[PDB]
RNA sequence: AGCCAGGAUGUUGGCUUAGAAGCAGCCAUCAUUUAAAGAAAGCGUAAUAGCUCACUGGUCGAGUCGGCCUGCGCGGAAGA
């Protein structure tokens, strides 16, 4: 991934295939060919979960060469993941919606935590327990 | 900032560790950018962890107030851009060349670092290691 | 050149100046801002 | 007041003359001389120049912040000499020197020909570009204006005389 | 106050998810990493981005910033 000219960061959809009104011209209008990431992409889903709001850090070189970069998907949409109650925000304080614990969510957080940018993996997991009130989430302890 | 001692309690804080620490180098960016701090503090974030330090308070009277207290002779080392890079887990330990390649890696000119105390000189390769 | 009897900064970059007697108010990053009077 | 209280130092060569008010500056550009305000005390008594408040004059050092750079850009000019930039942006636009004489092509149903005064050397590197060079830093931006006069930068295409670092803000049609 | 640097990582944050991607409207506004950087300050985009900005380093070297109460002024102020 090159410097910022093309760099964007997208994939409203991981398990669903170039979702025209959610992204569509948002590479589009850079032009990169996403019919070369997609078919490589469904080679990079060859591993990992489905049909889930996983994001993506795309940047291009000068000549067509693309590159992208995925992660895990959010935290604010791991509390859905883990959980089973795909929900968040809308007004989150006094919005109820479950609660799972901090020996629940560490699942997925054993393999996400290298994924993401920290040292601390009992902290990067605290990014999503800050996260959890912030989408209307109770943590169970 | 804050009133007196909490510009100070740092500096309180400057010599308290490496009291029981002996060697030390400087770091500088003025290219480089905010992965250069989440890695080569990754870089700590494999040696020991957070308090590795990177603090940059090198200003004319900042750490040269801090500079009396321990390691007497970086008081020349007052102008510009210098941070102190605090380790003490190893006698010459990882973080000695890897420097070296951070001459080359992403932050571009590392403010000429060259190593103080317990080589007994100045400018010379840190190359001596015990592993 | 909006002619007030009141002017006000209303761009962060809006400046205050008194030139000849008369309060102006100059934006470089709006023209639209540009005012005079009082 | 900082930068009254700041000195110029002059370099080698550089001639000063102070018979009060008035002060003359000798160079290797040329020839600079600049009568002060009566309200500042330009003391030389030494290499560098100092600039100090007179009596009673209640804009002391407001005066003399004015007198040093002022003075401070006099003794560059001198010594370095000031380049000011233009750049011709529009289709069709021409620019040529013969002389004292810039020959423009702006457009117009006639040329416009700007005569330079004493002090200005400008040439043209390609047709769209003007560089004019002089010893005063105030007389040389008098002249960029006047040529950025001509043809401003209209806000749409960006077409007409600007200055080579300045940015110019473009807007869009209406709708249609 | 300039000047030389960083200004990010989670994270399009579920959502109005048609998308708002730190930048319309919801409500949160916590955590990584810290020298520090705001799920964001404004501009600019259909949607990104660009771009700076707070914040945080270096230099330089001293006062500086914003309210309050008042004295006297300025604009507001065009007619046969």
């Amino acid at each position: 991934a090159k410097k910022v000219q093309a760099y964007v960061k997208l994939q409203v959809a991981a398990g669903m295939a170039n979702p025209s009104p959610p992204v569509g011209p948002a590479l589009g209008q850079q032009g990169v060919n996403i019919m070369e990431f997609c078919k490589a992409f469904n080679a990079k889903t060859d591993s990992i979960e489905k049909g889930l709001p996983i994001p993506v850090v795309i940047t291009v070189y000068a000549d067509r060469s693309f590159t992208f970069v995925t992660k895990t998907p959010p935290a604010a949409v791991l509390l859905k993941k883990a959980a089973g109650i795909k929900s968040g925000s809308g007004k989150p304080n006094k919005d109820k919606v479950g609660k799972i614990s901090r020996a629940q969510l560490q699942e997925i957080a054993q393999t996400k935590a290298a994924d993401m940018t920290g040292a601390d993996i009992e902290a990067m997991t605290r990014s999503i327990e800050g996260t959890a009130r912030s989408m209307g989430l109770v943590v169970e302890d | 900032m804050a009133l007196n001692l909490q510009d100070k309690q740092a500096i309180v804080a400057e010599v308290s560790e490496v009291a029981k620490g002996a060697l030390s180098a400087v770091v500088a960016d003025s290219r480089g950018v905010t992965v250069d701090k989440m890695t080569e503090l990754r870089k700590a974030g494999r040696e020991a962890g957070v308090y590795m330090r990177v603090v940059r308070n090198t200003l004319l009277r900042r750490a040269v107030e801090g500079t009396p207290f321990e390691c007497l002779k970086d008081a020349f080392v007052g102008p510009t851009l210098i941070a102190y890079s605090m380790e003490h887990p190893g006698a010459a330990a990882r973080l000695f060349k890897e420097f070296a390649k951070a001459n080359a890696k992403f932050e571009v000119k590392a403010a000429a670092f060259e190593g103080e105390l317990i080589p007994a000189s100045q400018i010379d390769r840190l190359a001596t290691l015990p592993t | 050149m909006k002619v007030r009897a009141s002017v006000k900064k209303l761009c962060r970059n809006c400046k205050i100046v008194k030139r000849d007697g008369v309060i102006r108010v100059i934006c470089s990053a709006e023209p639209k801002h540009k005012q005079r009077q009082g | 007041s900082r930068v009254a209280k700041a000195p110029v130092v002059v370099p080698a060569g550089v001639d000063v003359k102070i018979n009060g008010q008035v002060i003359t500056i000798k160079g290797k550009n040329g020839e600079l001389t600049r009568t002060l305000n009566d309200a500042v005390e330009v003391k030389h008594a030494d290499n560098t120049l100092t600039f100090g408040p007179r009596d009673g004059y209640a804009d002391g050092w407001a005066q003399a912040g004015t007198a040093r750079a002022l003075l401070n850009s006099m003794v560059i000019g001198v010594t370095e000499g000031f380049t000011k930039k233009l750049q011709l942006v529009g289709v069709g636009y021409r620019a040529a020197v013969k002389g004292n004489v810039i020959n423009l092509s702006l457009g117009f149903s006639h040329p416009v020909d700007h005569q330079l005064p004493a002090g200005i050397t400008a040439e043209c590197p390609t047709q769209t570009e003007i560089v004019l060079k002089g010893a005063d830093k105030q007389v040389i931006g008098q002249v960029a204006a006047d040529l950025r006069a001509y043809r401003r930068p209209e806000p749409y295409k960006g077409k007409g005389v600007r200055y080579a670092d300045e940015v110019v803000r473009t807007k869009e049609a209406k709708k249609k």
